[PDB]
């Protein structure tokens, strides 16, 4: 089963240094190219360079070639990339591919690189019951606000992960260096409030795993 | 390097119906005998998946319905039939020479009937007015299609100022889309006023759908 597992997202400021990893499970490493791939947020695709994990051998992009710098470890089989002084048109997605000649077959899930100067801020999340008055009926909406938060992203989830069907969660907007994400699920009238339902948010920087019981006003 | 360059940039096709997409070339990536075209399929939030390599063979896994051809600089790719789950943005890459570029981009979106918007509207919650903020939210879910314009209304009277929208991509099943609105007020500004109405204009009728609620409950 091949796999190609990167890491984490990244908050970084201008003039710092950052290596990103990818680790490889389910192959022999040195024997397959690893290209790696650059997604401006709301833009195409840019190749960047491949690595070769088997002895010192790449080939960069002219305009990527005194920015980026390709390392492969072959005991902890993981591809790793450096990016000297990043800057604001440096804030992308990072993806890791393995290519067996002359496509690009797996991927990475995508680091999330933001740049960006601002600083981290925690979360505050918020339960959305209906409006005031002893139900309506057939079937009613529940939502939960994320309000001011630095930086992306926020995993949003409903009972730990069963109720996953009927969700709507919306992509976060930058506001004032400070971002908002609202997510809302509809579920039948008679699964509530007889079943608990509730908000799990989760935010990486500020460490803040916070839980809340939607409850009638 | 070469420019690859994508023909239209959005196209709107009904499901199970055929949908064409082209890619023109710089330079002819065929050289040397077969061509070195690849396509790609990436959803939102997710890496791009290898559909076709050499512009004619298909990667195991991926249904026959997906069809690419074309040599020298014309190339093209085609879904028939198309599915829910086939809401992407498609691109070509090229390997050959010399340093790898991809396509230029072109969003797949599909045509359905026109589908109503259920509004709900969502007072600030009471852990809001303690940490000094007011916040209320209207969720706009499952309508067709994309195009709608949210008037936000606090005691008869339009604000437009400090309101936060964010649309969701189309639905992999229902094929859908869904909005979200935010009022950004302080609790100083909250208690002054009693009613606030979401107000929503779609093509499916020329009445709006207004959900309102007052604070006096």
């Amino acid at each position: 089963q091949v796999q190609l597992q990167q890491s984490g997202p990244e908050l970084v400021k201008p003039g710092v240094s950052v290596k990103i990893s990818c680790k490889a499970s389910g192959y022999s490493f040195t024997s397959f190219y690893i290209y790696w791939v650059k997604q401006r947020p709301g833009q195409g695709l840019e190749w960047i360079g491949w690595i070769f994990p088997g002895s010192t051998n790449t080939k960069y992009n002219e305009k990527f070639k005194g920015k980026a710098t390709l390392t492969a470890d072959t005991s902890s089989s993981t591809a790793s990339m450096q990016l000297s002084s990043l800057t604001s048109e440096d804030s992308a997605v990072y993806f890791c591919a393995r290519v067996d000649g002359y496509a690009m077959d797996y991927w990475g899930q995508g680091t999330s690189v933001t740049v960006s100067s601002a600083k981290t801020t925690a979360p505050s999340v918020y339960p959305l019951a209906p409006v005031c008055g002893d139900t309506t009926g057939s079937s009613v909406t529940l939502g939960c606000l994320v309000k001011g938060y630095f930086p992306e992203p926020v995993t949003l989830t409903w009972n730990s992960g069963s109720l996953s069907s009927g969700v709507h969660t919306f992509p976060a907007v930058l506001q004032s260096d400070l971002y908002t994400l609202s997510s809302s699920v509809t579920v039948t009238s008679s699964t509530w409030p007889s079943q608990s339902i509730t908000c799990n948010v989760a935010h990486p920087a500020s460490s803040t795993k916070v839980d809340k019981k939607i409850e009638p006003r | 390097d070469i420019v690859l360059t994508q023909s239209p940039a959005s196209l709107a096709v009904s499901l199970g119906q055929r949908a064409t997409i082209s890619c023109r070339a710089s330079e002819s990536v065929d050289s040397y005998g077969n061509s070195f075209m690849n396509w790609y399929q990436q959803k939102p939030g997710q890496p791009p998946k290898l559909l076709i390599y050499r512009a004619s063979n298909l990667e195991s896994g991926i249904p026959a319905r997906f069809s690419g051809s074309g040599s020298r600089t014309d190339f093209t790719l085609t879904i028939n039939p198309v599915e829910a789950d086939d809401v992407a943005t498609y691109y070509c890459q090229q390997s050959n020479e010399d340093p790898f570029t991809f396509g230029s981009g072109t969003k797949l979106e599909i045509k359905r009937a026109d589908a109503a918007p259920t509004v709900s509207i969502f007072p600030p919650s009471s852990k809001l007015g303690t940490s000094g903020g007011a916040s209320v939210v209207c969720f706009l879910n499952n309508f067709y299609p994309k195009d709608i314009n949210v008037k936000w209304k606090i005691d008869g009277s339009e604000r437009q100022n400090g309101v936060l929208n964010s649309w969701t991509d189309q639905d992999s099943k229902d094929s859908t889309y869904s909005m979200s609105s935010t009022l950004t007020l302080t609790k100083d500004e909250y208690e002054r006023h009693n009613s606030y109405t979401c107000e929503a204009t779609h093509k499916t009728s020329t009445s709006p759908i207004v959900k309102s609620f007052n604070r006096n409950e």
